[PDB]
Parts: structure tokens; sequence; C-alpha cells
RNA sequence: GUGGGAGAGGGUGGUGGAAUUCCCGGAGUAGCGGUGAAAUGCGCAGAUACCGGGAGGAACGCCGAUGGCGAAGGCAGCCACCUGGUCCACCCGUGACGCUGAGGCGCGAAAGCGUGGGGAGCAAACCGGAUUAGAUACCCGGGUAGUCCACGCCCUAAACGAUGCGCGCUAGGUCUCUGGGUCUCCUGGGGGCCGAAGCUAACGCGUUAAGCGCGCCGCCUGGGGAGUACGGCCGCAAGGC
């Protein structure tokens, strides 16, 4: 495996309107990924959170999805 | 809020001489500005306790600067007081 | 006699029982089955075997009802939540996509003292 | 005054009578509440994650503004009363915090 | 003072999704539920499982941490506004303005009281089913206060770091949050863990002291009787000091 930010360009961590990127921070289901897999740091992750939830309200990133296989 | 304009107008108003930021007179006036603000906050918003505690501490501060002035210049303290509405 | 071809199957599973419900591609049910459906009575109901039998029964049912290819959705947890899945697999219905839908909430309701 | 970003998501099934009309009443609420406009971007028709007002998609708008702070909440009262607009989100701007930088 | 910074610190309006319940509709039978097993209970007036729509209340998954903020109690969706505290850098301003703080005054989980709302889930009392020699309990099915909101009381607690506040001093190593740096590292400021010297009856503590000191407040003087009695104050009461 590898972290998220390990492949990514310089990008606004506060910009909600950009889905293409934020998407890379969710799981197979809606759940925001943990530090371990997002390779961020405190202030980082903590920002990403609010960024994301802001986008969820604007109906871009999902509050949840379903899980294939199982 | 309060902006650097509101600040400066006050400071420059109470300056003992040009440039003084920290003298007693100035700190007391500045204080008093922020005091009277918080008064109007807790005029509505009475359910806000923690801001209130902050304002207690604030008045205890200005009172202590005044006790300093009075034991030091009786006059400057009188002028300060009458100028600001206090007592 | 709706003669329904390809369709969807809900497997609900709790620790106390299992229930399959076969339904049409937009969600209105067709047949259903459970541990009580087939002969089982008590605790015996939430065994995996009964889950096997349940699935199979609802499979035979839906097939004589004209079913062929099935998309499964699973809600819940308990023994033979998986056996119903292994059952539907080998049933003769064809398994399209198994999904897991188990609803979890965002903390709304204060759970029963048994569950806290 | 301060600087805000107003998001609007409204129903995709409109035509140009209706599009004109809603955009104008947006203008009206800004003029009335005193919000000068820095930029605007119309993102347009985009596929949401979850249905809003039973609708599988949405029509998106973004207005960077400045305005008197204390009326921003009433500004949103008005923008929300509008029936064909199903989300309003107004937020004060932030400096562009970066990462991987 | 100026310039930056972090935060579930507080208050007010607003709004977003998951879930539970409930009502409307569709489709569909004979059970569902629940337990060690069971029964009560609900279901042919059609439940359960499924799909669409509506109403309402409460709480905010993932992020979330061995994390943060707060004087304490305590604080967690998102937005906005009103506001408190705190930290770093600059070394600019006042020039001892300091520390502590008997009494007073205000805040103070939960439960509890009052008047008025509200009610989804939960749930003392209660009503039933069981289990046991018996069940006044654990387990099950219902359920009222209450839990939520507004205003006013109550003022307790393992209100716990069982460690009162302030300052100076006394090896390090390591993990972490948040500032500033010429950013392998250095430097403030919080949070943990090992451990110098030292301390301790031991356990342990050890620059977040329980070490070495100074100031100030609180408090202790065998166990039971007893946080009882009496008196006083406070409280609508419950009861508190
Ligand atoms: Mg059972
Ligand atoms: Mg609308
Ligand atoms: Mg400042
Ligand atoms: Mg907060
Ligand atoms: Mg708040
Ligand atoms: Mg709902
Ligand atoms: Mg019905
Ligand atoms: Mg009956
Ligand atoms: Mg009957
Ligand atoms: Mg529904
Ligand atoms: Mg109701
Ligand atoms: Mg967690
Ligand atoms: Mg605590
Ligand atoms: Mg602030
Ligand atoms: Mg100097
Ligand atoms: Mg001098
Ligand atoms: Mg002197
Ligand atoms: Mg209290
Ligand atoms: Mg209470
Ligand atoms: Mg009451
Ligand atoms: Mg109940
Ligand atoms: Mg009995
Ligand atoms: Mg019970
Ligand atoms: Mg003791
Ligand atoms: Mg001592
Ligand atoms: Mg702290
Ligand atoms: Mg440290
Ligand atoms: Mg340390
Ligand atoms: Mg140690
Ligand atoms: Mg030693
Ligand atoms: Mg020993
Ligand atoms: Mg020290
Ligand atoms: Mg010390
Ligand atoms: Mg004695
Ligand atoms: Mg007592
Ligand atoms: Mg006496
Ligand atoms: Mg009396
Ligand atoms: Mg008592």
């Amino acid at each position: 495996k590898a972290k998220v930010k390990a492949t990514l360009g310089e990008f606004d961590l506060r910009d909600y309107r950009n889905v293409e990127v934020l998407k890379r921070f969710l799981s197979e289901t809606g759940k925001i990924l943990p530090r371990r897999r997002t390779g961020l740091s405190a202030k980082e992750q903590r920002i990403l959170a609010k960024t994301i939830k802001r986008a969820r309200i604007l109906g871009l990133l999902p509050f949840t999805e379903k899980l294939v296989r199982k | 809020p309060i902006t650097k304009e509101e600040k400066q107008k006050v400071i420059q108003e109470f300056a003992r001489f040009p440039g003084d930021t920290g003298s007693t007179e100035v700190q007391v006036a500045l204080l008093t500005l922020r005091i009277n603000r918080l008064s109007e906050h807790l005029k509505v918003h009475k359910k806000d306790h923690h801001s209130h505690r902050g304002l207690l501490m604030m008045v205890g501060q200005r009172r202590r600067l005044l006790r300093y002035l009075q034991r030091e210049d009786p006059e400057r303290y009188r002028a300060l007081i009458e100028k600001l509405g206090i007592r | 006699k709706r003669q329904v071809a390809s369709g969807r199957a809900y497997i609900h599973a709790s620790y106390n029982n299992t229930i399959v419900t076969i339904t049409d591609p937009d969600g209105n049910p067709i047949t259903w089955s459970s541990g009580g459906v087939i002969g089982y009575k008590g605790s015996r109901k939430g065994t995996p075997y009964a889950a096997q039998l349940a699935a199979l029964d609802a499979a035979k049912k839906a097939m004589a009802y004209g079913m062929q290819s099935v998309d499964v959705i699973v809600r819940g947890t308990g023994a033979g939540r998986e056996q119903a899945i292994r059952a539907l697999q080998a049933s003769g219905l064809q398994v399209k996509s198994i999904v897991d839908d188990t609803p979890v909430p965002h903390n709304g309701c204060r759970p029963k003292k048994k569950f806290r | 005054m301060r600087r805000y970003e107003v998001n609007i998501v409204l129903n995709p099934n409109l035509d140009q009578s209706q599009l004109a009309l809603e955009k104008e009443i947006i203008q009206r609420a800004l003029e009335n509440y005193g919000a000068r406009v820095e930029k605007v971007e119309e993102l347009g028709l985009r596929r949401l994650a979850y249905p809003i007002a039973k609708d599988p998609q949405g029509y998106f708008l973004w207005y960077q503004v400045e305005m008197p702070e204390d009326r921003v909440n009433d500004l949103a009262r008005e923008l929300r009363i509008r029936d064909n607009v199903r989300r309003v989100m107004v937020v004060k701007s932030q400096e562009p915090f970066l990462a991987n930088a």
C-alpha cells in the first residue's frame, strides 16, 4: 500500500468544491480514512475533516455508501 | 469586534505623550473599552457564563491599576476617573 | 404469475433468526422465507442450517415464480448470515453482486440497556 | 466588512425564463443586503452523491463576495425562502492552506 | 503595545445526513419477536422482511487520538454572527502596579423541586413472562416520572491527579499537540512515558515533584456512636452548611 498524499500534487486542503481530489480521502464506503491511510498530520487531517464535511453538505462527497463483496 | 482603528483612537486619546502604549492611563482606558463591550454582550446573552468570568477578571484588573494610580498620582487618577465616567 | 426473470434478494440476519425476501428489480417483494417458515421453532431458528434452508426455500420459491439472475443485499449480523449467502450461491439462482447494507446510525437513538 | 463565499444548489430542470429569474433574485438579495461581488463561478449541472429534494443531480453556483458581516444571516434567510434553491451555504473566506507543499 | 497562531471554551440564530418510532401508499404470507432454553407480547383488522412518500423528537457515526479547550463542573455534525481565555515572536510602552486570600459574592455532573412546554428512543415506580427452595433481583415483554426546551430554585459527588495557589532552584532519554527559528537539530508553551540527585513505611514520585526552599490559605489529632443529636443559618420541599 501507500498513503494518499504520497501521490498528490500541491492542493488546497481547505477547498471543498474540489471533489476530484477529496474523493481520494474516503473509503469504499463514505467513511473518512484514518491518519494511517491519509498520511496527513494533526492540523492536516483535522482540516481535511472539516473540508470534507463541508463538501458533504454541498452534496458532492457522500455521507455513506454501500459495500460490494462481503 | 474591536479593530485597530478603535484601538488607536483610544490609545492616542489617552497617551501620556506620543508613542506611549503601556502607561497606566492607557491600560485603564483600553480596559474600560473592552469592559463596556462585554457589558453589552452579556446584556442579551445572559446565559453566557464563561464570558462573564472573563469580565470579572477584567474589572479586577482595571480596579487594580486604579489603586496603583491613586497611591501614585492622586491627580492623574482623578482626571482618568472623571474623564471616563467611573464611580 | 408476474414471471419475473432477474431480480434482487434481501437477506436480513439477526442473532435470533434469518429472513430472505426475494423482490423485483425496483424493490417490491415476491416471496419471502425464514427459520419459522421452514419448520424451526426456538433459538434453533438462528442457526446457520436454518439459514441455509431458509435461503434455499426462498430460492425454490422464486425460481418456480420464474426467477433467474439475482443481486443480493445483506443487512445484519449473526451465524449463517453467510450460510444464506453460500445457499443463494449454489441455489441455481445466479449471484450477480453481493452487497452489505447493514444500517448503522450516526448516533441517534439511545440503545436498550442490553445494547449499551 | 468581510469576505464570504456563497454557494447555491438549485433544481436542474429549469429553463432560461426561470434561470434568468432565479439568478436575478439572487442579485436582488445581494444588492438589498449590500454584498459587493468579487468573482463568480457557475459550475452548473453536476451529479451529487446523495439525492437532494428527491433529485439525483444539481445546479451549482459560487459567488465570492464582501459584505457587512451582521446581515449575512438575514441574507441567507432570503436566499433560502426561494423554493427552487435547495441548498445555500455561506462561509467567510479562508486563505488557501496547502499540503504536499 | 504591535504582528502572527491552535482549540469539542461559552452564548444566539440556522441548517445536513444516518438511524428509531409513527402515520399514508405499494407489493407480499404466517409468522415475527425474544432467551441457556422459554414464555408473556405483537400478527389474518395482514404484522415481520422490502419499496416510495410524510411527521416528530433526540443524538451527531467515520475523522477520534495514548488528541484539544476550559478555573472547576464540563465541552464533539456543518454554517454564521456575538464573546472569554491562552500561546509565540518583536524587546517598543508603564515602572513593583506583586503573591495569597479568613468573610463575602458568583459558577457548579447527575439526580431532585416549581410553573409552562415537549416526547422519538430509553426508562426508577409500576404491570406482566420467566428463572430459582422463594424472585420483592439479575434475563424477557410492556410502561410513568424523568431524560429534551424556557424561566426560577436545589449546591451535592470517587466534584479524583483521592495530590490548594504562586515563585525560585535541581541530569538526562523518549512519544506527542501547538508557536518561533539559519527546520539533521535548536527554542518557547501544553500532553504522556522511563529514569539523575533526592524523597517515601512501602507502593511509588522524580523540571507536569510526592526533590530542595520561601509566602499565604484550608484542614488533621485512635475506631464505633456519627456526618447522628441539639442549636443556628439556608431551602417550596427533598435536604444542604
Ligand atoms: Mg429466536
Ligand atoms: Mg428551498
Ligand atoms: Mg492580539
Ligand atoms: Mg466550541
Ligand atoms: Mg458553539
Ligand atoms: Mg428519517
Ligand atoms: Mg401498511
Ligand atoms: Mg393474538
Ligand atoms: Mg385481535
Ligand atoms: Mg422509508
Ligand atoms: Mg408526535
Ligand atoms: Mg472512536
Ligand atoms: Mg471528568
Ligand atoms: Mg478569540
Ligand atoms: Mg525596554
Ligand atoms: Mg522610564
Ligand atoms: Mg518605588
Ligand atoms: Mg447544579
Ligand atoms: Mg438535572
Ligand atoms: Mg421538571
Ligand atoms: Mg422500551
Ligand atoms: Mg414470577
Ligand atoms: Mg426492562
Ligand atoms: Mg484519605
Ligand atoms: Mg503544602
Ligand atoms: Mg490546560
Ligand atoms: Mg515538554
Ligand atoms: Mg517530558
Ligand atoms: Mg516514573
Ligand atoms: Mg535513587
Ligand atoms: Mg520493597
Ligand atoms: Mg520547575
Ligand atoms: Mg514545584
Ligand atoms: Mg472516640
Ligand atoms: Mg449527607
Ligand atoms: Mg446545642
Ligand atoms: Mg423555614
Ligand atoms: Mg441525603
